[PDB]
């Protein structure tokens, strides 16, 4: 049904960013979308485009399991800008930016 | 050792060809390019001898361990088994210090093959032992 | 006497200000230059080896 679509693999990681190497010459990926890194069978990795290269390379910035990102994982890309869930329903609430709740003690936008 | 008919095409001119798909990358699409038109002009688009050589250099990999670059490529009894042409562009990406870069090269080089006979490829990876009725279904 | 005990010091913090925003200002555009020069990338260097 839904098989999610990648672009490359994971090149360089430095830090909070990293460099994308794409598997296909003929894919090609738009800007400022969102990408996914398989950090593993499980958890994915969210991930931005802030450069795109004449080598075809992907500058990109890394938002969540930073940790986990190694050289060669697999790389998937959603088509579509960064979105957050939006709705009278996050009153009252602490919200990483990326729309996930911070525990205490349908739309997108 | 290499022949003339390679040197030409070498010395010479070839990104600027035209071929069947335009290659992203760096230098490595000149090393997956290069075999291209050895393989198309002198061998008559015999493809597949040096995707085998890659194959060949696997099992060579592992048996002469991670240093295989000091080595030259030509004079060797365990390269004996490959093709000029392979040698020849290993001994350039030897000069040119690019040799951990070989897998970008292959990755392109079946690229090049796959469109030319136009033969997309598929991976799949079913289980620790294929299963037929899954096979048959998938 | 006091007044040019001031001035000294304020001629003295102008010019070490002055001294240090050219400074400043150079490694700014070294800076710069540099990165291009990682920007820009290497050529391939295609000789006979044997």
């Amino acid at each position: 049904l839904e098989a999610k679509q990648k672009i490359g693999f994971v090149h360089g990681i430095d830090g909070t960013i990293a460099t994308i190497a794409p598997a296909a010459s003929k894919v090609t990926v738009p800007y400022n979308t969102v990408l996914e890194i398989a950090v593993s069978a499980t958890n994915i990795a969210n991930a931005l485009v802030f450069n795109l290269e004449k080598d075809g390379s992907i500058g990109v910035i890394l938002l969540d399991n930073i940790s986990e990102v190694r050289s060669g994982q697999d790389v998937y890309a959603t088509g579509s800008l960064l979105k957050i869930p939006v709705g009278f329903h996050m009153l009252g609430k602490i919200i990483n930016p990326l729309g996930k709740e911070i525990p205490t003690g349908t739309k997108l936008g | 050792v290499p022949s003339p008919k390679y040197i030409e095409i070498y010395q010479s001119d070839f990104s600027r060809n035209a071929y069947p798909l335009e290659l992203l990358g760096g230098s490595h699409v000149d090393f997956a390019k290069l075999l291209y038109s050895f393989a198309d002009q002198v061998e008559n688009k015999k493809f597949e001898v040096y995707v085998e050589d890659f194959k060949k250099l696997d099992s060579i990999i592992a048996e002469k361990g991670p240093f295989w670059a000091e080595e030259k490529i030509f004079q060797s009894p365990t390269f004996q088994g490959l093709s000029e042409g392979f040698k020849f562009i290993l001994g350039w990406i030897q000069s040119e210090g690019a040799i951990d870069r070989l897998e970008n090269v292959r990755l392109a080089y079946k690229e090049l093959v796959n469109e030319a006979r136009k033969e997309t490829t598929a991976t799949v990876i079913v289980a620790k032992e294929p299963s037929g009725n899954d096979l048959a279904e998938i | 006497g006091n007044i040019t005990g001031l001035m000294q010091l304020a001629d003295y913090t102008y010019n070490k200000t002055r001294k240090e925003l050219i400074t400043a200002e150079l490694l700014e555009i070294i800076g710069t230059m540099t990165a291009m020069h990682a920007g820009k990338k290497v050529g391939l260097k295609k000789t006979e080896f044997w």
